DNA sequence: GCCTTGACCCTCCCCTAAGGGGAGGGTTTAGATTGTGTGCAGTCTGACGCGGCG
RNA sequence: GCAG
DNA sequence: CGCCGCGTCAGACTGCACACAATCTAAACCCTCCCCTTAGGGGAGGGTCAAGGC
């Protein structure tokens, strides 16, 4: 179509973005249930996982004793009091208790529907949620990368048939029995494997805890970790389908924000990932349009960005809003004085101290460019009239290493060991000064003899006999 | 009830629930863990009625620590009372 | 002169009780809004190379 | 803006 | 394969003086950490001062 017209990354990004047709206020609501049927689906999948809602009630035994409150755990009830939950967890723990004991299989198959259809009553909040999600997406993916170097247990010793070792492994999964077969086949290959049969074992039995541990088996587990994958990639590309139709309200909010120090495009990304945060904490039965909401956090993620990466020395956000009462004030202060409110007359329209307002005044300055042509001369910058302070001036080294030859010359003038003690007690030819009993213990002396010898020196030192090479060093 | 709501229920500064959660003299009931937030209930309203009471008669935190968590305690009182009987003389 | 030696002495860092004050960081905001606009610059000519394009 |  | 459009690449050298850029928006909560308040105490690290003997 259009394609190869234009790079500019905005004409790419409108072109691209316009494709996707907006909602209607039933389109929203649709694109939530099918969120929230997803988020439901996952926590119905791993309530086939029990250790999940014994986690959950023993969370409510610590809320018996204060250990948290019942918003931390629980946030509604669909088919906030305590006086309800009570029953709820009731409801959860006589599910749980009447399928503990249980164990047939189609006897025992239905239960855990039971279990998961009793437990999608819990609105749980998404800390709870999401710990139980990755905590059992963690156990199934440790055990499951155990399968897979049991497969490439294989692949050390050979290149092998996949598709034959497949029908083997899935099903009896306590013994070799199935390992037992691969002998039976013998092709050249599955010689060099039952060598390895040994270190095979403390792998292919520790998964034998989890086959109690959970009180499933790894390939009841493995469909449910499947249909967990089902659920949260359903739940995904419905929020996506929810973002992707939103994307014009982010533009909408953020050409409000244009020219204060970002880019258009950093706005509106910044504008998009405030509204997929609007579009994870969106709750479609509060009877309201996604934009009231999406508004918020879309204005939210624009201003805090332009708080955080829009000044080259960053200031805070709180000394951003305290800039930005000020300049608000301050222009209204002009309107009504007809002229620039002064700083002190800007203190008592505001309610801070006045040498506050003159360091908040002093603040806001942004850096000028080393580049910008003065008086704009073009073939004169900035930079170039600004000098290196750090430097010392060669008259100023020069005289560093008079000074250094005329004490070098000073100290020759004086004994080896009073020479020594000024050497040792100030830096001189050393990387070092010492203290009276650094310089002591290096004379096995204590530190009064050491500081009579330096006071001696010194007094020698100030001679008009040594002193008329040195007394030139300091100006008058 | 948010450490503001309680603050003003109380009539005290924000600051001082801080340093008396700090001290350990009076500890919300139940502490938010990611944020951090403070919340009481009126059993800490409760303590903080009483914690009130006994600082308005001079005593100084680790005494009022004392003689809220050691009972049948009246020697460290008399031993106030004697030091404020010898303020008032002085 | 060479040393010691106990007695002083200085600066500096941290501490006191019960919070005050501020800096600098997090977090949520639920009527509903769903495509950037400068009243921009565009105004330099000539040589050269390369690539669609008939 | 200018000087050669 | 020859041609037209488009993009890229250049375009004197020193000096003074002058002088940048100028519009462009949140609030109410909470948290931690740091430094401050009196009237000096306590102590490490490091000099200093008269005395005495070698
Ligand atoms: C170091 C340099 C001497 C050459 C002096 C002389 C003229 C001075 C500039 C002008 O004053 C304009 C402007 C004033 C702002 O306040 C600060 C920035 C500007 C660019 C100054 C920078 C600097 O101070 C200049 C270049
Ligand atoms: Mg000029």
């Amino acid at each position: 179509s259009e394609i190869g017209r234009t790079t500019d990354p905005v004409r790419m990004y409108m072109r691209e973005m316009g494709t996707v047709e907006l909602l209607t206020r039933e389109g929203e609501i649709d694109i939530a249930k099918r969120i929230e049927d997803g988020i439901n689906q996952v926590q119905c999948s791993v309530a086939e996982y029990p250790e999940a809602i014994t986690y959950l009630l023993e969370q409510y035994d610590r809320v018996e004793a204060e250990e948290a409150r019942l918003s931390d755990l629980i946030t509604g009830f669909v088919d906030i009091d305590p006086e309800l939950a009570r029953e709820k967890f009731a409801e959860l723990r006589a599910q749980y208790v009447v399928t503990r004991d249980t164990i047939k299989h189609a006897t025992a198959q239905e239960e855990i529907l039971k279990l998961s259809e009793v437990f999608k009553q819990f609105r749980l909040v998404p800390k709870q949620f999401d710990y139980l999600v990755n905590s059992m997406r963690v156990m199934m993916d440790r055990v499951r990368t155990q399968e897979r170097l049991i497969m490439k247990l294989c692949v050390e010793q050979c290149k092998m048939p996949k598709k034959n070792f497949i029908t083997l492994f899935t099903g009896n999964e306590t013994s070799d029995t199935w390992f037992n077969a691969a002998i039976a086949m013998n092709k050249p290959w599955s010689e060099k494997l039952h060598d390895v049969s040994e270190e095979v074992h403390r792998a292919l039995q520790k998964l034998q805890q989890i086959e109690e541990e959970t009180g499933l088996t790894i390939e009841q587990v493995k469909d449910i970790n499947r249909r967990m994958s089902i659920g949260e990639a359903k739940a995904r590309r419905a929020k996506k389908e929810m973002v992707e139709a939103n994307l014009r309200l982010v533009i909408s909010i953020a050409k409000k924000y244009t020219n204060r120090g970002l880019q258009f495009l950093d706005l509106i990304q910044e504008g998009n990932i405030g509204l997929m945060k609007a579009v994870d904490k969106f709750e479609y039965r509060r009877g309201y349009k996604f934009s009231t909401y999406a508004t918020w956090w879309i204005r939210q993620a624009i201003t805090r960005s332009i708080a955080d990466q829009a000044r080259t020395i960053r200031i805070p956000v709180h000394m951003i809003e305290t800039i930005n009462k000020l300049n608000r004030i301050s222009r209204q202060m002009l309107q009504e004085m007809g002229r620039e409110p002064t700083p002190e007359e800007l203190a008592e329209r505001m309610l801070m101290p006045e040498d506050k307002i003159r360091k908040v005044l002093k603040i806001a300055k942004e850096p000028i460019s080393m580049e910008t042509p003065i008086g704009d001369d073009e073939d004169s910058h900035l930079g170039d009239f600004i000098e290196d302070t750090t430097l010392e001036l060669p008259l100023d080294s020069a005289t560093t290493e008079s000074l250094r030859a005329a004490t070098h010359d000073v100290l020759a003038g004086l004994t080896a060991r009073e020479a020594k003690v000024l050497r040792m007690r100030f830096g001189i030819d050393m990387n070092t000064d010492y203290t009276l009993e650094e310089v002591g213990k290096q004379f096995d002396v204590t530190r009064e003899r050491i500081r009579q010898i330096e006071a001696k020196a010194l007094r020698k030192l100030r001679h008009p006999s040594r002193s008329e090479v040195l007394r030139s060093f300091l100006d008058d | 009830s948010q450490i503001g709501l309680f603050s003003k229920i109380c009539r005290v500064t924000i600051k001082t629930l801080h340093y008396y959660n700090k001290i350990g003299l009076l500890v919300p009931a139940y502490i938010n863990p990611d944020n951090g937030y403070r919340f009481y209930t009126s059993d800490q309203l409760m303590k903080f009625h009483q914690i009130a009471s006994l600082r308005q008669l001079g005593f100084t935190i680790t005494e009022i620590v004392t003689l809220t968590q050691d009972e049948n305690s009246c020697h460290i009182i008399e031993r106030r009372r004697l030091e404020i009987q010898k303020q008032i003389r002085d």
